[PDB]
């Protein structure tokens, strides 16, 4: 191909998300269509990338919509993964709102989701990718709090608490999500006031639960590879100076982990991955001095 | 990538911009082109020839998959022609020393490979009025004339392993004989002459799946061979030479061995014409014999099919000539030919795997393709007109059968003797009337496989009295086949097509008969009786001849009774009597005496030995009597209704007999006699 | 041989696997987690055929999730039973195939054939003798087909002597609209013959005609075509999950349903019909299972039995019934319908029963036929090949990936002497 | 014949591998693996597949001892950088 | 004294085993665990039930079995079951890959690997003997393994043991029971492989073990384990001389000398009178002409043939319970002066009769009823020929077709075996109708 030539189609079933989320009769035939259609540019995602904007604000004007059902929200959280894992995540959450005013209304989004249905799971992960957006606002989650003591006796839990216990429940579950969370631990506990309050808290339960994990059981394997994720996560989107002092302690639970004799293939390579991660973090980065002399940027 | 990365950041690799352009993405994605047209670019220079050679020679002609293997022969023979003189001194010499190696895959490639280069030698001495052991020295004669006798001391060719080994050496010699050597009066001719007389003696010994191609193989190798070395004279022969070989041939094309006939028949219809001069009637008269049918050779299909391809193959080496019947083709020997070509074509064989006959069936097919195509370039006057309307007709016959592959066969072999006008064709039964209803700009976009796409357009040759008893015939014997879509797509056909002449009375006086005189012509054969009864009770049953049912006692049916009767008399397969009693539940419709002589015989088959055909044919008499009406009369319809519904027509003969007996005497019809 | 490694390519090919699991799953009581929970002895006592046993007693399955692209991968394992597979066993790229053969059969696909071949072997290892394969894929699709034909092709240039068996589902212009379809369906025809042994058609027309015709269903949707899938391959690997003496393993019914080397497609059968959300309380007597699991409408496939001869004919009956009345309507159907049966390979119908019925049904049907009929069902794919091929259309996708009209060629003349062969051995003695 | 030189040599390549106490042990050992793998893949044209199946079992079962035999015989040092070699 | 070395080899061979080993020690008061209470001699070994079992010095009565398997199936059962303590772990062989319906996969393939052990075990066991008889097979046709593994063993005992005999019980195949499309040409296999390699083999019709079970027994649908008890019964009772002290047929030469006079005509036809079901047993007693006259009735034989068509070439007759010589002898001369039996020109036309005063046994909870007098008739009669027929009917139909023989082709087998097997049927076949004039 070379253009988008399928606009109108596409824009009609965007607009007809609102008729077709009650019964699953004229449900399925959408999804159906709108995936066969996006289908084709899997291979040229980048000639999508006029389209993926507009897209976007019809399919967050309903989910932002309190009037609309959770089966109507759902359904545009379907779409929107799938334009995802069409395009890219990497290039599609960027165009995402990053306001301070979205801290508050996603991350409650985020609290009404019940891990238990599988029906739904894509509200779930899209929803977490869209929350590690929200991290990358320059202000601290203090002030956007305010005053927690406004009730009598049940303090409000700030956001700060929120977010960790949610990348802490969601680090552990078998579905998609796990992964999404890998991003927020990249987005929050590298921040600088996070950082501060939820670093060495998140770094002793990561460790404990390294300790107490087998790779032997469907769980413990699990949570061994969300914590591994987490780790790498922290150590690449990390400073260099603020995970330095932890990764003789790291390095030491990951060789205790005997992961270099399970059968285990993706914990082998999550552990190699962590084991470079930890190691760069013990040299400097340099900067290759024979550049601008030996070859342009392109051909 | 990488080769184009390293020119482009560092410019320093020879020919960098050449074989970065002619060898990009695109280029290189077809593996052919990259080891026989790129590869002969990227050695013209003298910085790719000789590394290129030596890892052809020693790596990818030793390979393990012969499709490897042959593809690094053909690029060492592309580019043999770019480098003689290192083809002929620094590698023929380098494969002499592998081809006796131990490993069977290496003696393979350095054969081939040695083949190749004598043969490019050879090539490349022709364009300088130069012989080719100019290039190849004496060592490279000694070497190549021990090839096959070395092979022969180790019992080599024996086994799967030996097979392969004969293989290279049948290449080696058609190489050898095409290159033109000096091997004339030596024994390696003779030792040559033995393994290609082995290979065809020993066929069966060949594995099913490699086989064709071992006998293409050898037949190939004895057309150059026998065409540089048996030639004492330009024109002639050894008289010895040609007396041993004819008689050997002619004397295994009777053998008892089917493969053996079939590799003689092919042996035999690659000899020279050199060497056929003097003696062409005596082969004429044995491939003759070697596709006809005796009593013995009855399985013999595959004898026929190989035969009829050296007939037509011994025609086109000689040519016509005038007053030779000994040396080409005359008017002396044209009608034995085409009466041998057209007695294979009435030859339908239903053995274990089913109609072996249509592999003999196809290849006469082409025979006749070649030769009627033959004179007409040449003597069209030899082409009869009775001759060729029989070919003709056969031809279209076989353009209707049930089979899509032979179907589709039949009517690509009659489209190119239509359209032929390169001259065309003297004797073409309706050469007009073929050319309006056959376009040649709308005739290479059908698909005469598929039965939509061809069905409908074969079925109007049968406007065309001449071809119209062939035609419906095929459609009679496809018709009643098997298949959903090709019963569907013939019956389509025939219902469009009978519309426009079932009013006209002639035209259902015509049709009528002919379909008559096919069921007299195809009585008791097996293979249209069956077929052609299906046909008929479908024709009756859709309501096409109406205007004759007014008539009483009309000749058709009169003569249609009796054909039932010869026919469905004495059987045992339940089809035949299921689509003998639909028949003649259809023909009752005809009134007259012909109605009360097919009510008798409902009510006698109705007590047939197996409780099964009594039971579908008191369904078929209860059905045809609730249909249609005036059948029965004086108000007994009633009684008949009931004392069929009532009566148990599976209980034993002597309880039913009764009921047999006053249900006939309850519609006026004699009581038939037991003995 | 008591291991029987799953594998799974193509979005198809994934949904139509993770449905026969799920399935097999709830027929044997394996819960979601991966614990025992049936009520029946028979399911525990051929259990090891297809999950591994584990730590805590667990079920672990023994499938590979194969892909070129994410979308499918993520979508199995998000399903209400996803966490039963293995995290390792998912192998998947992320650009696809196009619908392109040759992308998905000598780029894409022959890059992460290497790391597919990994976790094959892996499951291999597992297992104290491997009994044979089981791929579910598709013909129609590009990814499904050309990568899933290069794993077989590997599997059986690796592993010498082990049984090959798909489930190859035939695309249909009803249900898909895309041109390339009949190239990327015959092309693979010319690998089964030479590769597979057994291989089961399972038409999509067919499966349309039944849900829009039978069904009733006004837009009959891929929910609906998954639904038919599963059950077909729930009934025809009844005799290797549960115990049986006729087709225990799959020499055994290669053996058995395999009289010729090429000649190796099953028509699948299924009855009574059914559809998602939808009880039928009324238990269907066994002459009428008999008389409808023969009959053309509940057949998985467009061909006709009855317009062909049948060769090989297996029947299932699951429910609690009697077996001398299944004996005596089998003997009374071979016999009546005498002239649909050659009578040049004797004992050619096979009748089994079992105590274990699908769920939601008191009394079912099965029918794995070897009838020369589906010959029919390539006779269309022929049409439209040579129509497209003949002028030269979206041709350039291919010869630009390394393949050539040879290979077309090629492909289109084995198909074609298999119609050949078919039509032939269909008139034997005529 | 073919199966019965195929077992000799592998008893044979197990006995000497029972008692590889030398890199010439183990390096001739690795000399008749390579004869034997060369030997096979040159008899696939005419013998059955469950025959070339206990082959290549064989053939890895031997590499694997091969292998374990190195490791344990000849200890790869762990990784040190090289500065103060002397 | 002397004593046998019985083998069971596949399914069906290793099914009846354990059941006529189950007979058999059910009738010598033989404990489960092997303890026999009537035996006074501990250690010695020279009594008539010693020819199929074994004493060591402990009073344990081992039995002479070598159950060998290709598949761990059969076996487990046998070995988890209640004679496991009567069966040592080295005479229970057991393999992994199983032959699945196919003579050259057990016999090119998967038997030439487990051939040396099985063969280990038959001189391990033959080194504890003084003297040995023969060997007394059992397999079957239908299933591969033992058309395989089972020819192989034979044709290896031809060449170690060159001067014992080999009884065999092969069973041969029905289409109410089978389970394949290609038992008849491995039985064709197997049959043409055996014709040179033994002396005496008894046929053993499944449909006329299913016919004497729905009829006879009354049952609706008639199992492996109920034809195991009813053919264990005649087993046991065609080996009744091999184990007690009677006066007929105690070799295996005398079985060859009395019953096979033509080396190639080595199949009789066997049959066994009477078979009551347990509910009608204590309802009336047949005499000894009443299990005489029915043994020729062809619903009690064990091959569907008819015999009245054809003549014998001998006869013999073996009784269990309160028989009279001079009962058997009138029942003997009434049936020879009623019926019209024929005998060859050349050969001897007399019953062999050879009672046996124990009384018969069978095992609790059966289908069959103790009846107080049993007869056991082993005729060679030519109409049994006819059995091969239809078999023949079967081998022409799918072989002229080319069915099923790419299995044989790539497992090694040649294609010209099925040739000479078939030249081997018909020259047998010539043979049987040379013999009727
Ligand atoms: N029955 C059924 N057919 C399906 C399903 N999904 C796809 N198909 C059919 O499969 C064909 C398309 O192949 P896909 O499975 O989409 O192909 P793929 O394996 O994903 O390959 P690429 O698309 O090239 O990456 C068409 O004929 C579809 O109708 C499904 O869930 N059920
Ligand atoms: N009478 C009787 N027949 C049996 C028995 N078991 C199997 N058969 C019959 O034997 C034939 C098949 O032989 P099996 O014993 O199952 O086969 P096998 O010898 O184990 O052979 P493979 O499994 O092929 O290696 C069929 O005709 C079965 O009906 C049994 O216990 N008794
Ligand atoms: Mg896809
Ligand atoms: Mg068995």
């Amino acid at each position: 191909l070379e253009a988008f030539g399928e606009s109108a189609e596409t824009r009609a079933l965007l607009g007809r998300l609102r008729e077709v989320h009650g019964g699953g009769a004229e449900r399925e035939v959408a999804l159906e269509r709108f995936r066969v259609i996006m289908d084709k540019y899997q291979e040229q995602p980048h000639l999508l990338d006029p389209h993926l904007e507009w897209m976007m604000n019809l399919l967050l004007d309903i989910v932002q919509d309190q009037t609309s059902p959770a089966s109507l929200v759902h359904l545009a959280f379907k779409f929107l993964y799938i334009i995802t894992k069409v395009r890219g995540y990497k290039t599609f959450l960027r165009l995402f709102p990053h306001e301070v005013a979205d801290v508050e209304p996603v991350l409650d989004l985020v609290t009404i989701q019940n891990p238990k249905d599988h029906e739904a799971w894509e509200t779930r992960y899209m929803l977490l990718l869209w929350l590690s957006v929200t991290c990358l606002i320059p202000f601290d989650f203090s002030r956007l709090d305010g005053n927690l003591l406004t009730q009598p006796g049940q303090a409000r839990m700030s956001i700060m608490d929120r977010i960790l216990q949610i990348a802490e429940s969601y680090l552990i579950v078998s579905d998609k999500a796990r992964d999404a969370a890998a991003v927020l631990v990249s987005r929050f506990i590298t921040r600088p006031d996070v950082k501060q309050s939820k670093m060495a808290e998140f770094l002793d339960w990561s460790l404990c639960n390294l300790a107490r994990s087998s790779f032997q059981t469907m769980q413990g394997v699990i949570t061994m590879d969300g914590t591994l994720q987490a780790l790498a996560q922290i150590f690449k989107h990390g400073k260099r100076e603020d995970c330095l002092p932890y990764a003789a302690t790291v390095l030491r639970c990951l060789d205790g982990c005997r992961l270099p004799e399970s059968n285990q293939t993706l914990l082998r390579k999550l552990g190699v991955k962590l084991v470079q991660r930890l190691g760069l973090t013990f040299l400097k980065p340099k900067v290759a001095a024979w550049r601008y002399q030996r070859g342009c940027r392109s051909l | 990538a990488a080769f184009q990365e390293n020119v482009g950041r560092q410019g320093t690799f020879p020919h960098g911009i050449d074989i970065l352009t002619t060898a990009d993405y695109f280029a290189v994605g077809n593996r052919s082109n990259c080891f026989l047209v790129i590869s002969v670019f990227i050695a013209g220079f003298p910085e790719y020839t000789q590394p290129m050679i030596d890892h052809l020679v020693t790596m990818k002609i030793s390979h393990w998959d012969g499709v490897i293997r042959e593809l690094a022969a053909r690029a060492l023979h592309n580019l043999a022609q770019q480098a003689p003189e290192f083809s002929a001194t620094q590698v023929f010499p380098r494969l002499l020393s592998m081809t006796l190696s131990p490993d069977l895959h290496m003696r393979h490639g350095s054969i081939l490979a040695c083949a190749e280069v004598a043969y490019a030698l050879y090539k490349l001495a022709a364009q300088e009025n130069r012989p080719v052991t100019d290039h190849l020295d004496e060592q490279a004669v000694q070497g190549l004339k021990q090839i096959h006798q070395q092979l022969y001391d180790r019992q080599l060719y024996r086994g799967l392993g030996g097979q392969l080994m004969r293989q290279a050496v049948c290449v080696l010699i058609e190489k050898l004989s095409l290159s033109k050597m000096p091997f004339r009066g030596d024994t390696v001719i003779d030792g040559w002459q033995w393994l290609i007389n082995d290979t065809l003696r020993h066929l069966h010994l060949i594995s099913s799946h490699s086989r064709q191609q071992m006998k293409d193989a050898a037949v190939s190798a004895l057309a150059a061979l026998c065409s540089e070395y048996y030639m004492k004279e330009p024109g002639e022969a050894d008289p010895a030479i040609q007396e041993e070989l004819i008689t050997q041939y002619l004397a295994e094309l009777r053998n008892p061995e089917e493969m053996t006939r079939c590799g003689f028949s092919l042996a035999l219809g690659a000899l020279p014409g050199f060497l056929l001069k003097g003696r062409l009637q005596q082969v004429l008269t044995g491939l003759r014999a070697v596709t006809h049918t005796s009593p013995e050779d009855v399985s013999f299909a595959e004898s026929r099919r190989d035969g009829l391809k050296a007939i037509a193959r011994i025609c086109q080496t000689v040519g016509v000539k005038a007053g030779a019947p000994d040396e080409a083709v005359c008017g002396e020997n044209v009608s034995q030919i085409y009466c041998a070509l057209l007695g294979c074509m009435d030859d339908y064989t239903t053995d274990s795997r089913g109609d072996v006959g249509t592999w003999v069936r196809k290849a006469a097919m082409t025979s006749l393709m070649d030769l009627t195509l033959l004179l007409a370039r040449s003597q069209p006057e030899l082409i009869e007109a009775h001759t060729c309307e029989r070919i003709m007709c056969c031809v279209a016959q076989q353009a209707s059968e049930k089979i899509d592959r032979f179907r589709a066969h039949a009517a690509s072999v009659f489209l190119t003797l239509l359209h032929f006008d390169s001259p065309p064709i003297p004797h073409v039964p309706h050469r007009g009337e073929l050319e309006k209803l056959f376009p040649r700009s709308d005739v290479a976009s059908v698909n005469w496989s598929a039965p939509s796409q061809a069905f409908p357009r074969i079925t109007q040759l049968l406007g065309l009295p001449t071809y119209r008893y062939h035609v419906l015939l095929g459609l009679v014997v496809s018709l009643g086949g098997l298949t959903e879509s090709t019963i569907r797509h013939s019956t389509q056909s025939l219902f469009e097509y009978m519309k426009g002449i079932q009013s006209d009375p002639q035209a259902l006086g015509s049709f009528s008969g002919t379909l008559l005189q096919i069921f007299e012509d195809n009585l008791l054969n097996e293979r249209v009786s069956v077929p052609l009864l299906k046909t008929l009770d479908h024709v009756l049953t859709h309501g096409c001849f109406d205007i004759f049912t007014t008539e009483e006692d009309h000749p058709f049916a009169v003569k249609l009774l009796a054909l039932c009767k010869k026919e469905i008399k004495n059987s045992k397969d339940i089809q035949k009597l299921l689509s003998g009693i639909a028949v003649f539940c259809e023909m009752v419709q005809f009134p007259g005496d012909v109605r009360r002589q097919a009510l008798l015989q409902l009510c006698l088959l109705l007590c047939h030995r197996f409780p099964l055909i009594r039971k579908t044919t008191a369904s078929q008499v209860y059905e045809t009597l609730l249909t249609y009406s005036d059948v029965v009369g004086a108000d007994v319809l009633d009684e008949v209704v009931t004392v069929l519904s009532d009566t148990a027509w599976d209980a034993e003969l002597a309880v039913v007999r009764e009921q047999r007996n006053r249900l006939c005497d309850l519609l006026g019809v004699p009581r038939p006699q037991l003995v | 041989m008591r291991e029987i490694v799953h594998i799974q390519a193509g979005q198809c090919g994934n949904q139509i696997g993770a449905k026969f699991w799920e399935v097999i799953s709830d027929e044997h009581g394996i819960d979601p987690t991966g614990t025992y929970h049936g009520d029946s002895d028979l399911q525990l006592d051929r259990i090891s055929v297809y999950y591994n046993e584990a730590t805590g007693g667990k079920y672990v399955p023994r499938a590979i999730l194969v892909d070129l692209e994410p979308g499918t991968m993520d979508s199995v394992r998000s399903g209400p039973f996803g966490q039963i597979f293995r995290p390792d066993n998912f192998v998947f790229g992320q650009s696809g195939a196009g619908n392109n053969w040759a992308k998905g059969h000598y780029t894409e696909g022959a890059e992460l054939v290497d790391s597919v071949l990994d976790v094959v072997r892996k499951e291999a290892e597992s297992c104290d003798c491997l009994q044979g394969f089981q791929l579910t894929h598709s013909l129609g699709g590009g990814t499904g087909s050309g990568m899933g034909t290069l794993l077989i092709s590997k599997i059986r240039e690796e592993y010498p002597d082990r049984i090959m068996n798909t489930f190859s589902v035939v695309p249909s212009p009803k249900v898909s609209d895309t041109v390339v379809e009949p190239y990327n369906a015959t092309l693979s025809v010319h690998q089964l013959v030479e590769n597979t042994d057994e291989t089961y058609c399972i038409d999509n027309e067919a499966l349309y005609d039944i849900c829009f015709r039978t069904l009733k269903l006004t837009t009959p949707t891929y929910g609906d075509l998954n639904h038919l899938v599963s059950a077909t391959m729930s009934g025809v690997t009844t005799c290797l999950r549960f115990p049986g003496q006729l087709n225990a393993d799959l020499r055994k019914l290669a053996v058995n349903m395999v009289p010729f080397p090429r000649l190796h497609f099953f028509m699948p059968g299924f009855a009574p019909l059914t559809s998602r959300g939808s009880q039928q309380y009324r238990a269907l007597t066994v002459p009428e299972l008999t008389q409808q699991v023969f009959d053309a409408k509940n057949m998985m496939a467009a061909c006709d039995p009855r317009h062909g001869r049948y060769l090989t004919v297996a029947a299932v009956f699951r429910g609690r019934m009697s077996m001398k009345e299944v004996d005596e309507q089998m003997l009374n159907v071979q016999n009546k319908n005498s002239s649909y049966f050659v009578e040049w390979i004797p004992n050619n119908v096979k009748t089994a029963v079992c105590d274990i019925p699908p769920r939601g049904l008191k009394m079912a049907v099965t029918f794995i036929g070897n009838s020369t009929a589906i010959q029919e069902l390539f006779k269309r794919i022929s049409e439209q090949f040579t129509a497209m091929f003949r002028r030269k259309a979206f041709l350039h996708w291919y010869t630009g990936e390394g393949m050539d009209e040879m290979e077309f060629t090629e492909a289109e003349s084995n198909m074609n002497d298999l119609v050949s062969e078919y039509q032939q051995y269909q008139d034997a003695t005529a | 014949f073919f199966v019965a030189t195929f077992v000799r040599e592998r008893a044979a390549v197990e006995e000497l591998l029972e008692r590889a106490e030398s890199v010439e042990r183990l390096e001739e050992a690795a000399s008749r693996l390579q004869g034997l793998q060369k030997l096979i893949n040159d008899s696939v044209f005419f013998l059955a597949a469950y025959d070339l199946r206990q082959g290549q079992e064989a053939l890895a079962r031997l590499q694997a001892a091969l292998a374990e035999r190195r490791r344990g015989l000849q200890p790869k040092k762990r990784f040190a950088f090289k500065t103060r070699g002397k | 004294m002397r004593e046998c070395i019985s083998i069971h080899v596949g399914q069906a061979g290793v099914q009846i085993g354990n059941a006529c080993w189950e007979l058999y020690c059910l009738e010598h008061g033989i404990q489960p665990d092997g303890q026999m209470p009537s035996d006074k001699t501990i250690g010695g070994g020279d009594d008539s039930f010693n020819t199929f079992f074994s004493e060591t010095g402990a009073g344990k009565h081992v039995p002479r079995a070598v159950f060998v398997d290709l598949e761990p199936t059969v076996i487990d059962e046998v070995r988890t079951g209640t004679y496991r303590q009567l069966f040592h772990p080295e005479q229970l062989i057991t393999g992994k890959e199983d032959a699945a319906n196919n003579y050259a996969r057990g016999h090119y393939t998967i038997g030439k690997e487990i051939i040396d052990l099985v063969l280990d075990r038959i001189r391990k066991l033959a080194d504890q003997c003084t003297g040995l008889q023969g060997f007394l097979v059992f397999h079957s046709f239908g299933g591969g393994t033992g058309s395989g593994f089972t020819s192989l063993l034979m044709e290896r005992l031809s060449v170690d043991y060159g001067k014992k005999s080999k009884l065999e019980f092969s069973i041969y195949p029905a289409p109410q029971v089978s389970t394949a499309v290609v038992e008849p040409y491995n039985s064709i296999l197997t049959t043409h492989t055996t014709l040179e390699h033994s002396d005496c083999a008894f046929m053993v019709d499944n449909e006329a073990i299913y016919d004497i079970c729905r009829r006879n027994l009354d049952i609706e649908r008639p199992t492996y384990t109920n034809l195991n008890r009813l053919i264990s019964q005649i087993v046991s009772s065609i080996t009744a001389s091999l184990r007690f002290d009677g006066a007929l047929n105690v070799d295996l030469t005398e079985f060859q000398t009395n019953l096979v006079p033509y080396p190639r005509i080595h199949f009789p036809l066997a049959t066994y009178a009477p078979v009551i079901s347990a509910e009608k047993a204590y309802h009336e007693q047949l005499s000894v002409a009443e299990i005489t006259n029915a043994c020729f009735e062809p619903a009690n034989q064990m091959v569907k043939c008819d015999p009245r068509h054809g003549k014998y070439m001998a006869c013999c007759l073996l009784y269990r319970g309160d028989v009279v010589p001079k009962d058997v002898n009138a029942a003997i001369a009434t049936i020879k002066t009623k019926r019209s039996i024929q005998f060859v020109d050349w050969c001897p036309t007399g019953f062999k009769v050879g009672i046996n005063y124990q009384p018969p046994t069978v095992v609790p909870g059966g289908d069959l009823a103790k009846v107080q007098r049993a007869v056991c008739m082993l005729s060679n009669t030519t109409a049994i020929a006819e059995a091969w027929a239809r078999l023949d009917h079967k081998f022409d139909l799918m072989y002229a077709k080319r069915a099923f023989v790419h299995w044989y082709v790539g497992e090694g087998m040649e294609e010209g075996e099925f040739s000479e097997a078939r030249e081997d049927m018909a020259a047998l076949e010539k043979d049987y109708e040379e013999v009727g004039v």
